[PDB]
């Protein structure tokens, strides 16, 4: 961010700096950097096979640590993935999501910091 | 730009308009049977199951067929009258704007049944053209001009 | 396979020469047309 | 850093972009039918669950 | 059949998750 590590910390407030995941497909997540209470770390809750989703949140958000903060109630939460469609003797149509996104490399997540 | 350190204004008006039509057309003709080997007659009857193709990194499990002329797809569109059991599994044909697929993501033009008739398979793993949107974009210069 | 164009404003509200907002500040056109046949 | 006591302030814009992309990809292949062991022919086929 | 199952708060379980909190703030 351009900030001074060693005397600015007071400066990591909403109306400075701020932090927003996108997927480019409209799931976001705004973040207010007041509420890190040093590190904005990202972790994820992935479950996986029998249900799909990916939800990435902010550790220790708006936590006065080390208890865990909204946890997963302030995460970016990704769940429409691709299935492919195929042919027998029907013709069972396949679902697009991110496919388009990859191919231009921006499947993924991103951080934009302001 | 951005502060509120501006003149009471309230007399904003359309100035101008620079538009980027759409002109000429294309078509995908998108069914689930494989166009171009043999339907047979009405009495013994073929189905030639659909090979499909992967277009912007998505695979159809139809075949998607191009054409950039009205005529070519309406001289199909009639062919495929004969044909009510091929013509039973056409999806759609979709109307889109022209220059957005790319030549090298085309087949040539294979016959189609027989045929008198070509039909161009749209597939090659490739992309659409990520076009640069110009009749409508305005460089600095032109922007404070206009 | 998906018929869709969105056009977006390159750099929007970004310090270049980082992307903007990207597709996420977009005009997205999707209601193209699909013509009707008849077959007996 | 939470209080409204800062300077009059207007001028934000996307700084800095980091992504952590999806480069490359798996896929998860679910059938009810248990793929490795006998299915027979045509004439005789089997189904295993 | 294979008459499908419906998913909920399981895979939170399996995080040591499922359960009702309370934030004191």
């Amino acid at each position: 961010l351009g900030l001074n590590p060693i005397n600015d910390k007071h400066l990591l407030r909403p109306n400075i700096v701020t932090a927003e995941l996108t997927d480019y497909a409209g799931n976001r997540l705004p973040i207010d950097l007041s509420l890190i209470e040093t590190n904005l770390e990202f972790d994820s809750f992935v479950t996986m096979g029998a249900k799909n989703e990916i939800k990435v949140y902010v550790k220790n958000y708006n936590a006065r640590g080390n208890n865990v903060g909204q946890y997963i109630d302030n995460a970016l939460t990704i769940n429409n993935f691709d299935t492919i469609g195929f042919s027998v003797d029907a013709i069972t149509e396949g679902h697009v999501g991110y496919a388009p996104l990859f191919k231009q490399d921006k499947f993924g997540v991103h951080l934009r910091l302001g | 730009r951005s502060n509120n350190d501006v003149l009471a204004t309230s007399t904003m008006r359309v100035h101008a308009i620079k538009s980027e039509l759409f002109t000429q057309l294309e078509y995908i003709l998108t069914i689930g049977a494989n166009l171009r080997k043999s339907f047979g007659t009405a009495e013994k009857p073929k189905f030639p199951s659909s090979s499909g193709s992967t277009h912007d990194g998505i695979y159809n499990p139809y075949d998607m067929y191009w054409f950039n002329d009205y005529e070519s797809l309406k001289e199909v569109m009639d062919y495929l009258t004969g044909y009510p059991w091929i013509q039973q599994s056409i999806k759609n044909v979709t109307i889109i704007p022209s220059g957005f697929i790319k030549q090298e993501s085309l087949n040539d033009h294979e016959p189609v049944n027989g045929g008198d008739l070509s039909v161009r398979k749209l597939g090659k793993q490739g992309v659409s053209n990520q076009k640069d949107f110009n009749a409508i974009s305005l460089d600095y210069q032109s922007l404070m001009f206009t």
